RNA sequence: AGGGAAGUCGGCAAAAUAGAUCCGUAACUUCGGGAAAAGGAUUGGCUCUAAGGGUUGGUAACAACCAACUUAGAACUGGUACGGACAGGGGGAAUCUGACUGUCUAAUUAAAACAUAGCAUUGCG
RNA sequence: UCGUGCCCCGUGUGGCGAAAGGGAAGCCGGUUAAUAUUCCGGCACCUGGAUGUGGGUUUUGCGCGGCAACGCAACUGAACGCGGAGACGACGGCGGGGGCCCCGGGCAGAGUUCUCUUUUCUUCUUAACGGUCUAUCACCCUGGAAACAGUUUGUCUGGAGAU
RNA sequence: GAAGCCAGAGGAAACUCUGGUGGAGGCUCGCAGCGGUUCUGACGUGCAAAUCGAUCGUCAAAUCUGAGCAUGGGGGCGAAA
């Protein structure tokens, strides 16, 4: 046979992500003395729409403590942030929406966003619209913090990891149906070349493992092993259960 | 003089996409295109600019809110429990 | 009466820079004239409205005209509008006075704590 | 309450509604009490507090918005700040 | 091209060194007379009503500045 | 204005 | 010419309808549509009438000046024909089928094929 | 004398890539067998470089006026920063301007003219570059509005100050 | 002829009806353009190694299109033939 679409997506070429309309990556300030020991104030000047991202971004300008310069940063906006608002990033910052605090300085039950997996990677968890990470446990002796992710997972991260207090703006985006095909086309033409998608059962045996036959059918179980060969993975991969659950 | 008995703002969609899907999308379309009272100036001039972005025409203030609503009940409960935790931590 | 016209440059496409207007010459010939793009007014760096008193030109055309025509005789003149300058003055004065009152109250509280 | 006393002031005494009229009353030194709504812009709020500090005039911070302040004054428009010039029959000055 | 509305300014422009030529346009349908002086950058013109002040000003130009009355036809 | 024009002015002064 | 599908595997092809104004329009239906449904009455020319406006000027509800295109009504009149050429829906009763708009086998197959929204499942902190 | 030395800033440190993207500046008339916004004539503009005159400022050293929006021929401004312009989708109606189309009178010319037709047709033009007077939005001063008012084809504006 | 808006008649209100305004829709007739349904079509060593005529589908968008660039054969690309 030939190289499948799944294998061809990893070479780059037409399958790379869109770049032009997307201005700056959304991440926290680098961890420094001001955030590690006290707090630093920044001014939220713009709330912008990121093409390809459902969550609005916030352009916030801070001051350089070491030189005479204004530093602009791009944060993921939480629901309630407005232009002209002073946000405070640091250890001694207050528990206000938009403030960035380490997880050791927040109480349990606090919901945070753009949470760092490791102190210094400028935010990894809970970054999409309407999502949040819940601070569910603390361990001061080991310096650890248990958090709950939007997938239902619970994870343990170092307590020096930072997170913006609040819930990411743009919630309920997926509730509205994308009535027309053009709406999905516009949604994916700003992200990457993955739309429209052709079913493998409508293909030829040269094109995909599901192709061929006088009737359109899979021909075997749709669950495929984890250690399958490259190109043998097409369908449900390493599934522990299948079917519709009653709940 | 009401022109459509039931579809309302979904009347632009014709007979297409299904009655239930038109009924579902009617709520987000109405809530999205409605005008809102500003928290900062009190004028009925807050309208959606992009998804999650709500700008006021009078005072020129831009807020981050829900996708089709100016605020979400999850964010309101977040504010409530957040001020709860602020009060507990402070005193 | 020839009323139909041609371009005068070798660009045949109706692009943004290929802008023309129709004139009638003193020889009684209906011709085109290639014109430049319209200049836009400078805007306030705080609120974004058009600054009054400053002409709307192309970026390099500003270097050919004098300084009083490119600015307004005021602090932040030709860069910010008058309302924004007034708000800056009021905000600066009020925040400095608040800092003085806060420092006096902090010194009084520190003296009371020490005593 | 504060709304009832405000309505008594409207029906009995004299007031000025608005930022510019409040500034004129504060400059004239005839303002007896300055009411500032919650949703007043903070620069205007601090400026009016500074003017009242200069004029030795009490400031009441109304917890409602300018819609609610106009409604309490009995008007169908918004009012961010206001000044009273005569208390009338109300007991609004001693509080 | 520039128009000067002052006789003394036209005189100073004529005494300027860059002035290489002066010429006179007589419009009888309009009843006016134009004195045009060619400087390096600008052609300066003065418009007058038909009177003896035109000939007085003609005398008032310097003799080094050569002056011509324009013809009826601009033949090459 | 621009550094080249300012340099022209200060070079005229220096000359 | 008369007949009007008797022709033919099969109404293939041709004919028939057609613009605009007015009367009127069923089943079904996701109430949005169907719908230009269906089925009817009219249209030339000429001579008139009526209505729909602007500028300036101390009951001005009035004077003066100026202006162009629509709309309605009436009389008269030619006739074999009046959207006089051109231009321009045939319609209806049902059944199967794909939801629709869209896309493909350049050079024999445009489709119940593909895609689509919606639905569900899987792996990953 | 300098070609030699002394400082200062140092976070960052290449090139190619569009005759439809961004971009400093030229119009008119005439001219050849064949070129012309390129030649010729007239009238301008931009960029870079020097360098004077007039005018301006200054013994209150680096202008004056207007309440203000701001104005005027000038009217010091290094390092380091801030901001604007460059610099921006598609569609719908509305309003202004140029050009084209249509109607009337007048001069000149051409055609029709059995009859009719004060007739039908043709020329009646004004560039770049400047001066001056104006041009939607917006902004400023007075003033404080419900018997709510202003106002668009389209319902927005106003005690955060409308008419 | 969808939201939004105006007026009138009701209704205690909410709302109901009527007349307007407005100009939405991967709506529709249809010119260009794009495409290629049908004809015992023309043509069949043709004008043409895929053309010509009538007819037909679509026509404000998942529409048409240029230039620069990217993907190169045990590969690519594929609304999938
Ligand atoms: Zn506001
Ligand atoms: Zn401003």
């Amino acid at each position: 046979g030939r190289v499948i679409r799944n294998q061809r997506k990893g070479r780059g070429s037409v399958f790379t992500a869109h770049t032009r309309l997307r201005k700056a990556p959304a991440k926290f300030r680098p961890l420094d003395y001001a955030e590690r020991h006290g707090y630093i104030r920044g001014i939220v000047k713009e709330i912008i729409h990121d093409p390809g991202r459902g969550a609005p971004l916030a352009r916030v300008v801070f001051r350089s403590p070491y030189k005479y310069k204004q530093i602009t940063e791009t944060f993921i906006a939480n629901e309630g942030m407005y232009t002209g608002q002073f946000i405070y990033a640091g250890k001694n910052a207050a528990l206000t929406v938009g403030n960035i605090l380490p997880l050791s300085s927040v109480p349990e039950g606090t919901v945070v966003s753009n949470v760092e997996e490791k102190p210094g990677d400028r935010g990894a968890l809970g970054r999409t619209s309407g999502n949040y990470v819940t601070v569910v446990g603390h361990n001061p002796d080991e310096g650890k913090t248990r958090i709950k992710l939007p997938s239902g997972a619970k994870k343990v991260v170092p307590s020096s990891s930072r997170g913006m207090i609040g819930i990411v703006a743009g919630g309920g985006r997926t509730d509205k149906p994308l009535l027309k095909a053009s709406r999905a086309k516009h949604k994916f033409a700003v992200k990457r070349n993955r739309w429209p998608k052709t079913r493998g059962v409508a293909m030829n045996p040269v094109d995909h493992p599901h192709g061929g036959g006088n009737h359109q059918h899979i021909g075997k179980a749709s669950t495929i092993s984890r250690y399958a060969a490259q190109g043998q993975k097409a369908g449900l991969i390493a599934a522990r259960r299948t079917g519709l659950l009653r709940g | 003089s009401k022109r459509t008995k039931k579809v309302g703002i979904s009347g632009k969609y014709g007979t297409r996409y299904g009655a239930s899907l038109r009924k579902l999308v009617k709520k987000q379309e109405v809530t999205q295109h409605a005008r809102y009272t500003c928290t900062f100036c009190g004028k009925n001039s807050v309208r959606r600019t992009a998804v999650g972005i709500w700008s006021c025409k009078s005072c020129k203030k831009t807020m981050a809110g829900g996708a089709y609503t100016v605020s979400t009940p999850a964010a309101a409960a977040m504010r409530s429990t957040l001020r709860r935790l602020r009060e507990i931590t402070e005193a | 009466a020839p009323t139909r016209v041609t371009y005068r440059r070798r660009n045949p496409y109706n692009t943004t820079s290929n802008r023309t207007r129709v004139i009638k010459t003193p020889g009684g010939q209906l011709r085109v004239l290639h014109i430049k793009k319209r200049g836009t007014a400078p805007k306030c760096g705080d609120c974004g409205i058009k600054l009054p008193g400053i002409p709307a030109l192309r970026p390099r055309e500003y270097a050919t005209i004098s300084k009083p025509k490119k600015t307004v005789q005021r602090a932040y003149g030709g860069s910010r509008c008058g309302n924004c300058v007034r708000d800056r003055i009021i905000r600066a004065f009020l925040i400095e006075e608040q800092k003085i009152v806060k420092k006096v109250l902090k010194e009084q509280s520190q003296a009371e704590k020490k005593a | 309450s504060i709304g009832a006393k405000l309505a008594l002031v409207i029906k009995s005494g004299k007031v000025v509604l608005g930022y510019r009229s409040t500034l004129k009353a504060l400059r004239s030194g005839k303002a007896k009490l300055i009411l500032i709504a919650a949703n007043t812009p903070p620069l205007r709020k601090s400026e009016l507090e500074y003017y009242s500090m200069m004029s030795k005039t009490p400031v009441h911070h109304y917890s409602g918005t300018n819609i609610e302040l106009g409604t309490a004054c009995g008007k169908l428009f918004r009012c961010s700040t206001m000044a009273i010039l005569d208390a009338g029959d109300s007991d609004i000055l001693a509080d | 091209p520039q128009e000067v509305s002052d006789i003394k300014k036209f005189i100073e422009i004529c005494r300027r060194k860059d002035a290489s030529s002066a010429r006179i346009k007589k419009n009888p349908k309009t009843q006016q007379i134009k004195f045009k002086v060619r400087c390096q950058r600008f052609l300066y013109t003065l418009v007058l009503k038909d009177s003896d002040k035109a000939e007085k000003l003609k005398q008032s130009l310097p003799p080094n500045l050569q002056i011509k009355d324009v013809p009826k036809r601009n033949k090459r | 204005m621009r550094a080249k024009w300012r340099k022209k002015r200060t070079r005229r002064l220096k000359r």
